[PDB]
């Protein structure tokens, strides 16, 4: 038996994760995403430079015996293409992709997977909302390209409004945690109580209550915070992103300003991909600091395998006996043919022995009059 | 079934209320009763009748869409994969840590026998204090009288069921009350199904 | 800024080593070995189930949380198949190709990479010397396929020669020197058979009269020579492949049933390919492993199209340009040219190769 | 007590040991059933009674809170073992150890498996090379199938009434069951002088 969260992909699974890891890869190269493969390995130095400590927590410790120096088993890619940009990035507009296997100590969501295959894009260096944008635009191209019936819903959050209503109406640690923990929990009453209390309550509570409805929501704040610019902008960006998801894409957005996990790595809008009703969101992005500005997103592509279908293989065996017969030339042919079929993605086995038989077998490729042809079992 | 199951356990007692007020009403009385699943006025809920330990699983994996667990069994057991909507301030008890009468403090580690190892653990953690935690499923206030704990953490309302058994309660770890708790698909699936259960509890309570 | 052993893949490396990863496993997909992908991690009961001393050593141990056991970060994915084949293989032939990343703790040889990128292909449930022709066959397809310059050199050896010596007559005092062709210490420490163990060392190469010069006694044997010989003339005869011998290469004793295979790339001190007969009742087993990664310095793919959009052209479009401008850039994805959509007037993608320039109502591309 | 603590499990396990206990000469002086106390004197004054839920025994024991107890294999497999004397098979309790679904319903998937019997449940679908996510539970279990908590159940049967009342069907069986004499590893060694009438009794008895 497999630990938790830890599973074999085998056959068809397997060869269909290959395919999807490849055809998503060169989509984000042909958008203009650098490939970067950082190691599984490095010295926590590194790896956990500016972790949070959930993070910390979720990486796996190892000792390098040349050194006698903490290595970990990353648990995230995204913190190796921060080191990467910061060496060969530059000053300007800079864009990588990467998809690697990366290790959890414990899993995500119940019976989530501890050893999920990471695939992720990111732009460091541009403020404009407009990379936001283009993130989205290589995101949806992605994922229309895989023709699925299932349908992605993207939640929209935006960090800095809360940040900036916590800032404006100088909230406690104590009296922050609460909010959050109450937004977390969907706690209205809870909520509505606290903020009768609290210094621009009434904000809070609105978040709350009225996030929901973005094209209103500016007008719904107290005169300090409709004031401040951040609020302002903020509010603008969930806009702009709301209706090129919907006019561009015709994708279902919903919008929570109260969605404030990740709180410590998160600098601004949020975007989180559901499939279906799962639970875990399939796809995680947002603006994160690098005064390097950077903007990306990840998804676990194995959580794809489930939405994904490919064309059923065509599985080949040349038949032993007949092959046996023939002269040398006769093989040159038959080769000749079998490798224009393996070039057309046929599976073909040539045969050890008469009982050599391959799983799923579809065709035999079999003489009759002078001619070798593809026959259903 | 395309409507809400209730995930209930004293709280089938203290609920009856605020589920009368809601519309929801029991047909049968569990304490006397072989059913597992429990019909109720309103036909687009359901009522499971757990164990207290179990609500917070069924509630979790969607078995229940939602569920009245006490805060010492959410502590003990996690509510990372559930929304705590309400505090329907029903159950009111307290978790504390209790060992025998005037009996002192060993020249050795702790030993803490409780269902509750998490809250044990978690608890002397905050305290800076190194603890051996025993897990126990039946009554707890025997674990000291036979040493095998030196302390038990155990919800206590008054302290008659402690002292009738020669134990004291100790130190006070955190105030307990029963939870109102959701499923996280059931909450953006069946919101126009709980809005008004929801609105009528938030109105009960007060 | 890395452990030793460990590098970043970036940029045109990291693209050429997804084309290779790709190109190799689809090849051997339409060879008929299934694509396996175990995982990264398992409990050390299964993942070191008859692991060598060597294998234990490179494989890190790691607490799993949730029930207290030991896991392992695999340094080997061959042991997985064999685990895999257990459980769905059946009693018939099977096949199975994988491309995995696997760790180990300490580097393989001087200056080695302790993150190898591994692919490679097993022959389960044939005992025929034709399942080690078929992985040659398919080994030589793929490196063919990759047109390098670089030569491929083979080394053959037989466990079961040496094996067989040490039954019908110490042996880690022979393998060490053996290991070192210490041919000396070997000579002087041969005085039960000692005259048979040093003439391996001393005369393993020339293998065509091998079993002429062991003792009449010891004339297994006689079908292991034979083997290496079948082996050795398909290699020059159908791949035209310079190939040695070496009966005293002992590496694998634990895990080596009968033929093996070393396949080293130009005068690289460790091979490139590892393969040979290994066990897996009596379940025959045969198979090769390669670092991909150490094929990216023999390796040229054609020079990308890298393609910027003009800003200025770009944002003077109105909405129904806009469309048919994406139409165009979706079908040069297509096609492969790698374009980029600037978010700014300075946006300047890395090697850029040609601009698409608005000139007359029309989109067309101009080398910079 | 510089004598022997038994711990014993009320309802099924009392009731079957009782006659062992009477002809090993520990009849005990209260009526457990009806009584609020946790430690019960017996006619031998070197041997007392704890009654603790069966869960427990193997604790209380590998501890040394009890120096013996009588466990059913059930809770024995489930909770380890490791650290007590297993000395001889009662033969009374005698149940098993099964799976169980829904009526006629067929497997579906990885199975998804509800039971307080999560270590065996583990233990067995993983020599079956069956891959399973279990989910524990502390209550009655035979709700869990009906609302979809988990596909199967692993419980001890007897007859099999309580499954099929439920609307459940046993499916594989995993062991036989029955009530095993335990001892801890100390009291063994230390008490063996007390021991071995009772265990030569018991012997005798079965
Ligand atoms: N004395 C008490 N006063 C108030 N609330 C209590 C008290 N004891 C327990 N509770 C609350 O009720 C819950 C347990 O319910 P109850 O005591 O009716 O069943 P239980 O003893 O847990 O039964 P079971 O043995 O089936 O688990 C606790 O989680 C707590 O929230
Ligand atoms: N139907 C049965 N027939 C025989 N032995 C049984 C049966 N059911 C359980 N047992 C045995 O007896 C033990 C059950 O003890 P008991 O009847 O006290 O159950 P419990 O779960 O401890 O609590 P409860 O008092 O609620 O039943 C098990 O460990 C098992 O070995
Ligand atoms: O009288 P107090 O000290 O304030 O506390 C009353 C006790 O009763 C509760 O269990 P419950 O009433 O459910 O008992 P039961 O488990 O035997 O039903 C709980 O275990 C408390 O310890
Ligand atoms: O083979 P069967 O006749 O179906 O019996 C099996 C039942 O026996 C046990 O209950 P127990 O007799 O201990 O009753 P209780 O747990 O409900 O008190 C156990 O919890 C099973 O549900």
């Amino acid at each position: 038996m497999l630990p938790d969260g830890v599973a074999d992909v085998l056959f068809e699974d397997a060869h269909k994760q290959e395919v999807l890891r490849h055809q998503l890869t060169q989509q984000l190269i042909t958008h203009g995403y650098q490939l970067v493969s950082p190691p599984m390995i490095e010295f926590t130095e590194s790896l956990l430079s500016g972790a949070s400590e959930d993070l910390k927590r979720q990486t796996f410790k190892i000792i390098d015996q040349l050194t006698g120096r903490l290595m970990g088993i990353r648990a995230d890619i995204t913190p190796q293409i921060l080191r990467i940009d910061a060496h060969h990035g530059g000053d300007g507009i800079a864009r990588y992709c990467y998809a690697g296997d990366v290790i959890h100590t414990l899993p995500s969501g119940l019976f989530g997977s501890r050893t999920p295959l990471q695939l992720g894009a990111e732009i460091f260096g541009c403020e404009s909302i407009a990379a936001d944008i283009e993130l989205i635009d290589v995101l949806f191209s992605m994922i229309n390209s895989l023709d699925m019936s299932a349908v992605l819903h993207v939640d929209l959050g935006h960090v800095t409004i809360f940040k900036r209503l916590a800032e404006l109406a100088a909230l406690s640690a104590s009296d922050t945690e609460q909010l959050m923990q109450l937004y977390a929990n969907k706690n209205l009453p809870e909520l509505k109580q606290v903020c009768q209390v609290l210094p621009m309550g009434s904000d809070f509570y609105t978040l709350a209550r009225f996030g929901h409805d973005i094209a209103n929501l500016l007008g719904r704040l107290s005169e300090n915070a409709q004031q401040d610019t951040k609020i302002v902008t903020a509010i603008d960006e969930l806009q702009r992103l709301k209706a090129h998801l919907q006019v561009q894409w015709q994708c279902a957005v919903s919008i929570d300003v109260t969605e404030l996990s990740g709180y410590h790595y998160h600098t601004g809008i949020v975007f989180n991909g559901y499939i279906n009703s799962e639970t875990q969101p399939l796809v995680r992005g947002g603006r994160f600091d690098g005064p390097r500005q950077a903007t990306g997103f990840s998804m676990d592509v194995s959580r794809l395998l489930a939405h994904t279908q490919l064309d059923a293989p065509f599985i080949v065996l040349i038949d032993y006996d007949a092959f046996n017969n023939l002269d040398s030339a006769q093989r040159q042919l038959l080769l000749q043919q079998v490798a224009s079929l393996r070039q057309q993605g046929y599976r073909v086995t040539m045969p050890l022995t008469a009982e050599d038989m391959p799983v799923g077998l579809t065709h035999r490729l079999s003489l009759a009059d002078n001619q070798w042809r593809l026959h259903a079992v | 079934f395309l409507g809400l199951t209730l995930a209930l356990s004293r709280i089938l007692e203290e609920t009856m209320p605020l589920l009368r007020a809601a519309g929801v009403e029991l047909l049968e009385d569990p304490e006397a009763s072989a059913k597992l699943i429990f019909p109720t006025s309103n036909p687009n809920v359901r009522v499971l009748i757990l164990r207290a330990s179990d609500v917070p699983t069924y509630v979790e994996h969607g078995a229940a869409d939602f569920g009245v667990a006490g805060k010492d069994v959410l502590l003990e057991h996690g509510a990372n994969h559930v929304y705590e909507l309400l505090d329907l301030k029903i159950a009111q008890c307290k978790l504390m840590t209790a060992g025998v009468k005037d009996a002192p403090l060993p020249n050795r580690r702790l030993r803490i026998a409780t269902k509750y190892v998490n809250v044990a653990r978690a608890y002397f953690a905050s305290q800076g204090q190194q603890v051996d935690v025993i897990k126990l499923y039946g009554s707890m206030e025997l674990a000291p009288l036979v040493g095998l704990g030196d302390l038990i953490v155990d919800v206590v309302d008054t302290g008659n069921t402690l002292r009738a058994n020669g134990l004291e309660a100790r130190d006070h770890i955190c105030d307990v009350s029963s939870r109102l708790i959701v499923n996280q698909v059931s909450y953006k699936r069946k919101f126009a199904l709980l809005e008004p259960i929801l609105d009528s509890f938030k109105n009960s309570i007060n």
